[PDB]
């Protein structure tokens, strides 16, 4: 009777049908009887990674027996489930905890065999001392309690393997985790839970799909447990969306009702700089009113003529997670990849060769045509000076984020020595720095949808290419702490100075001979790029202007440029050598150095509007 | 009744409007959600880097619950708000600990799956009762069941420091990225969020103020993140302004200080039977007569301005700004127009000839406190040379001097 | 390729006793510690520090090793392969004087034959070919969208990308940049909707399909 305060029953539980199915794993429970019903030491203890099933398989032996598929020596046996944690509840006393366990004890050695003690986190075993834990080891190695624990791999070897004394009583049992064929079985089975709890109906095509696509995207934890998440958050998902409007009609009403209550709040402001802001606020409010009432319309057009989850809701779920997109291309993301080297063309001039390649790795992974285990895109463009091959990799990473700060740039010119690895890869155990794990790494495995950038890397010691060599080509490289980070998502750029000048085949080898075949076989195309023509600068001259514009609108302070000024600049950007940089010094020399003069000596104002004309040599405001 | 004593009730707070407005973040709310009404393993957890809005978001479900935008599942569950500081309180003895954590998870299960329990920082229930590991792990049990909720946020390095280390607890909890929200988005905020202010502080508040506020603090700040740097400028400006709401302003108060010091030291150093003090007198008098002089000229001022500053706006921000890493974000307020102005005739003290030089720099100064230089680049690096004696590091000692007083202030590295 | 140093062997042994990271144990060892029936695979062996060359001294020719905790894993029944790319270069000297110049006696005498590869040849890369265009049809048969490849068309994809000083690669990067790119710019604009049997052939240079 001292065994009820102090523990449930889990076969009476499994009785009253309280119990998930479980199906396959008929090696590890048959090993489970086959210990346990052994004339001493007949304990056995589970062992491995966390979610890989280890309460799955006492919760199938306990129905199992409540079955009868179980032997002769264990038909009719219950198993009770000790508690440790309400046995040391109230013990301040000198003796009560081992007044109870003592009665337990007794207790299990009452009966003859009747019940099979199975002991949760057993790791917890070692302490409720203050001498504890360590009465149960003589009745251990004569077989009295059957003892059925589970713990994961990893305390196990930090508490328990630490007591040899005390594991030397236990039978090791390794629980390995399954594959994607065993996991969709186990999904079959279970969806008929999960459809009753939710209101909804889940299709076998979604099944399959929340079990190979969840095991190239979530790496850092098993399997089952890392593909049932997936089903349940689908349907409570969907079962949100039936009992309100479905989403994509929610969230533009929501913004709708608080951008009302910012222009009424603003249309009260008694100033001037803020009637700009208000009659542009004033657009956005009127263009998401027509889109809702667009939606509500769109709407009915199906409700009048999405009701159990597929492999698309999987999809949403899997990417509003971790980040990384994986979709199905919603015919608005396709109209947009369509033109892209157009939307590139607005930051990036010329390079036609390419900004067609790196807007080239994108489309074809997009649509489901790349390796799934490799990088995104790997490749290098290297040329001349000030030639934009540090630009495009920024409205490259402005095109996917819209945020120019949101990617990862590393300057390799201070890996001047090869001992300045260590700080892109952590420091081995037991030294200065080791509880702040790498710095390249931890940052990607937190976001694995970046796009790294290595800048300037002729730079470097020929030793960081040898670290960057599985990076490539494999996307996984492991810090001191032993975690493996994946990289087979991102998009990794590698410019470069080499050759300076040379034709193609100057430069071609002389890429040749500072790396080696089996770093330049990793890469992707190696693109070229190439000078600035005297055309293809008049443009560059328009977009400078308008940056310097956009940069002037904090004051309402605009400027007028005529078209012998805007050719006169273009005409004197120069020296096919420098390539576009002396422009924005240009630039600042001619209008930007008067205009800050003229603008503290009175003279010039906010609202006003100068124009520059071209004087007989320089440019007068 | 256990929880009666060992936690707090946060929707009780927000049915008395006792919490901030949350706008926006509407995708986290929503995941939030549906992460919290699933079947087993419910646990969200806030993850991100410090600032960003976390318990922003749980006060905002709240509000939320409180109205009535929740589906189904989520009507009246009231959510609860741990507290593990209160409950290790005094238990010195052998299980004084883990009966009270019993008593709390039987009473949070006795209730119909109402309680909503929130454990802020929950990087702290790791080691919370050690002795041989056994308390904090009581849970474990219940987590996976999903018997209690347990929405948590902890910030994002202290979540693989702590717990990542536990994977076998990690298992049990969904992580909510909270990333951080650009300018356009903290203006948003700041717009609702400009009542509370500005009704604690009896001032108003300028829409521009809000603007160059979030403006400012991410050009000039970047040592913190967007939700929070901008809202102390504008709590900071508000505070000023109402302490200049008393008697008088500052740079009238300042100068008024000043004079009473120098006047108490001229009425003490008088009485010195010295000759070499004679002199060391003679400036100290002048200097007081030269600063009543202008304490005059602003008291006479202010009597003009007051016959004849009320609301925060986009200088004052600037002002905050400066005083807080120095840098000089203000406006030109015609203190120094004229010092810029004169700047090469004053570099010429010191430096002589060269001016083909000291233009150069003098403009590169100068183009940037008129707002025209960009803002991405350093405010200058040039590279002058020439034969030896000619004056080159002499101007740049006295550069550091006409900026800061202080040729010791510029930092100079020897290659 | 990251061992590059001395005091990156604590990072597969584990930390000496009393030490930051100790609990944590080794990371070569406890792998190897249970279920010690594994596969050991040493990739760029010669980009190490060559002082991690003599752990595996005791590793080779007597199956054990100790980590820190002084526990004693053994090696017994693994299968240890090392990989490199020493030489290069030479026919079959050069490849054994490097050996012999980067690695010690004692420890090229304790490994069973090192063997040599030898370098594809124009007849070896159709049964190439064959093989990516299946496991790129298994990869983009996740939407039925089986290819149909022609015979003068596998000929061209295993003539076009051969150069005998790359291996292999390059044929992996032409089927993706000739095919993959028209397949997604085809697949995106409508017109190849799912359930489709898209044919290749040779068009004079490029293959359209
Ligand atoms: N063979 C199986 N058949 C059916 N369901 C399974 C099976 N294996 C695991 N599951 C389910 O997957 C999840 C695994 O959870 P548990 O196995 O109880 O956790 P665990 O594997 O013990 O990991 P730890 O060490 O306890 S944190 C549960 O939802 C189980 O119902
Ligand atoms: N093709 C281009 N289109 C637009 N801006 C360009 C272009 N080329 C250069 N620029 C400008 O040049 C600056 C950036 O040049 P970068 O390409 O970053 O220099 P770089 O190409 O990296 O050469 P190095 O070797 O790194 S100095 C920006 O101010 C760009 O506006
Ligand atoms: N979306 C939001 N709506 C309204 N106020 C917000 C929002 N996000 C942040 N804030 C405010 O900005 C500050 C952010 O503080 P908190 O988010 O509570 O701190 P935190 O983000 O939890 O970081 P820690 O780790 O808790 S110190 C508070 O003053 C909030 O009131
Ligand atoms: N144009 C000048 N105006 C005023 N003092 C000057 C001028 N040129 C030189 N001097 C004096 O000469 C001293 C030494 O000149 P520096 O500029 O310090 O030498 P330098 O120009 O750095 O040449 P090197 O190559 O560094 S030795 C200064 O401390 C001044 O006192």
């Amino acid at each position: 009777q001292a065994l009820q305060k102090y523990s449930t029953d889990l076969t009476a539980r499994a009785r009253e049908g309280k119990l998930d199915p479980v199906i396959g794993r008929d090696n590890e429970i048959r090993r489970v009887v086959q210990v346990l019903s052994r004339r001493t030491k007949n304990n056995p203890v589970l062992i491995g990674e966390p979610g890989v099933g280890k309460t799955a398989i006492v919760e199938g032996l306990a129905q199992r027996i409540v079955a009868g598929d179980v032997p002769e020596s264990l038909r009719d046996k219950t198993i009770v489930a000790l508690d440790l944690g309400s046995m040391v509840a109230g013990s301040k006393y000198r003796g009560e905890f081992e007044e109870r366990l003592k009665a337990v004890l007794d207790d299990i050695k009452n009966s003859a065999g009747q019940i099979i003690t199975f002991i949760d986190e057993l790791h917890t075993i070692v302490g409720a001392g203050a001498d504890a834990g360590n009465m149960i080891k003589p009745m251990l190695a004569r077989g009295e309690l059957r003892l059925v624990g589970a713990t994961t791999l990893d305390e196990y070897r930090k508490h328990i393997e630490k007591d040899a004394a005390l594991e030397r009583r236990f039978q090791q049992v390794y629980v390995g985790e399954p594959s994607v064929e065993d996991t969709i079985g186990i999904l079959r089975g279970l969806k008929d839970r999960y459809e009753v709890h939710h209101g909804v109906r889940i299709t076998d095509s979604a099944l399959v799909a929340a079990a190979t696509l969840s095991d190239r995207y979530i790496t850092a934890r098993f399997l089952p447990d890392k593909a049932i998440d997936l089903v349940d958050e689908a349907a409570s998902r969907l079962r949100m969306e039936i009992d309100s409007r479905p989403v994509e009609i929610d969230e533009v009403e929501r913004l709708v009702r608080r951008l009302e209550i910012e222009e009424m709040a603003l249309s009260k402001e008694e100033d001037e700089a803020s009637a700009e802001r208000l009659a542009k606020l004033r657009s956005e409010l009127a263009d998401q009113k027509e889109k809702l009432a667009e939606l509500t319309t769109r709407w009915q057009n199906e409700k009048n003529a999405k009701e159990e989850v597929g492999p698309d809701d999987i999809a949403d779920v899997v990417s509003a997670w971790t980040g990384i997109p994986a979709g199905r291309l919603l015919e608005g993301e396709t109209a947009k990849l369509l033109r892209m080297e157009d939307e590139l063309g607005k930051r990036v001039i010329g390079q036609k060769a390419a900004v067609t390649a790196v807007s080239d790795a994108v489309r074809r992974s997009r649509a489901g045509v790349s390796d799934p285990n490799r990088p995104t895109g790997a490749f290098m463009f290297l040329g001349p000076t000030g030639v934009g091959k540090t630009e495009l990799a920024k409205a490259l990473a402005d095109f996917l984020f819209d945020d120019e700060r949101a990617m990862v740039r590393i300057d390799m010119s201070e890996y001047g020595e090869k001992h300045t690895v260590a700080r892109l890869i952590g420091a081995p155990p037991g030294y200065v720095g080791y509880e702040a794990g790498g710095q390249l790494t931890e940052a990607v495995r937190r976001r694995p949808y970046t796009v790294v950038l290595f800048d300037e890397i002729e730079k470097a010691h020929p030793d960081v290419f040898d670290v960057l060599l599985q990076v490539l080509d494999e996307g996984r490289l492991t810090d001191g702490h032993g975690r493996t980070v994946d990289f087979r998502n991102t998009i990794l750029i590698l410019t470069s100075n080499l050759g300076s000048g040379g034709s193609a085949e100057q430069v071609l080898a002389a890429v040749r001979a500072t790396f080696k075949p089996e770093f330049i076989n990793r890469l992707d195309d190696v693109l070229i790029f190439e000078g600035l023509n005297p055309e293809e600068l008049v443009r560059i001259v328009d977009i400078q202007l308008a940056q310097l514009g956009k940069r002037l609108a904090q004051r309402r302070l605009q400027l007028q440029v005529s078209l012998p000024a805007k050719r006169w600049l273009a005409q004197r950007g120069f020296d096919p050598v420098y390539g576009a940089r002396p422009l924005r010094r240009l630039v600042q020399q001619a209008i930007g150095d008067q205009l800050a003069k003229m603008l503290l000596a009175g003279q010039v104002h906010d609202g006003d509007t100068v124009p520059v004309n071209v004087s007989p040599d320089a440019d007068s405001l | 009744q256990a929880l009666q004593k060992y936690s707090t009730d946060l929707t009780a707070r927000a049915r008395e409007g006792k919490l901030d407005p949350v706008i926006g973040r509407d995708n986290e709310i929503r995941r939030v959600v549906q992460v919290l009404s699933r079947r087993t393993k419910n646990n969200p957890v806030l993850i991100g880097e410090p600032g960003v809005g976390k318990t922003a978001i749980v006060e905002g479900l709240a509000q939320r619950i409180v109205a009535g935008d929740v589906p189904e599942s989520l009507r009246d569950k009231t959510i609860v708000a741990l507290d593990l500081g209160s409950m290790v309180a005094g238990s010195k003895y052998r299980g004084e600990f883990e009966e009270r954590l019993k008593a709390v998870l039987d009473d949070i299960k006795n209730s119909a799956g109402q309680i909503i329990t929130f454990i802020d920082e929950l990087h702290t229930i790791v080691g919370a009762g050690a002795t041989a590991m056994d308390a904090g792990n009581m849970i474990k049990p219940m987590l996976a069941r999903g018997e209690l909720r347990l929405v948590g946020a902890t910030t994002l390095d202290e979540y693989r420091k702590h717990i990542e280390k536990d994977a076998a607890l990690e298992r049990r909890f969904q992580q909510v990225y909270v990333g951080e929200p650009s300018v356009e988005d903290t203006i948003g905020i700041l717009r609702g969020l400009k009542d509370r202010y500005e009704v604690h502080h009896g001032v108003r508040i300028t829409d521009s103020a809000l603007v160059a506020a979030a403006t400012l603090s991410d050009r000039y700040i970047t040592a913190r993140f967007l939700p929070d740097k901008a809202i102390d400028l504008v709590d900071e400006a508000a505070s000023r302004l109402r302490m200049e709401i008393d008697s008088r302003p500052v740079e009238i108060d300042e100068v008024e200080r000043l004079v009473r010091r120098l006047e108490i030291e001229e009425m003490a150093l008088s009485k010195e039977e010295d000759e070499a003090s004679a002199e060391r007198l003679a400036k100290l008098r002048s200097e007081l007569a030269d600063q009543k002089e202008k304490l005059a000229e602003l008291t006479t001022r202010w009597q003009n301005e007051k016959n004849a500053k009320e609301e925060v706006g986009p200088d004052d921000i600037a002002d905050v700004v400066s005083a807080w890493t120095g840098i000089p974000a203000g406006r030109l307020l015609e203190g120094e127009t004229a010092k810029l102005l004169r700047m090469e005739d004053e570099l010429g003290k010191r430096v002589i000839g060269q001016k083909a030089a000291v233009t150069a720099v003098s403009d590169a100064v100068r183009r940037s406190r008129a707002g025209v230089s960009d803002p991405n680049r350093p405010t200058g690096a040039f590279m002058f040379l020439g034969p030896t004696g000619v004056g080159k590091t002499e101007l740049a000692k006295a550069l550091a001097d006409f900026l800061f007083d202080d040729e010791r202030a510029m930092v100079r590295i020897d290659m």
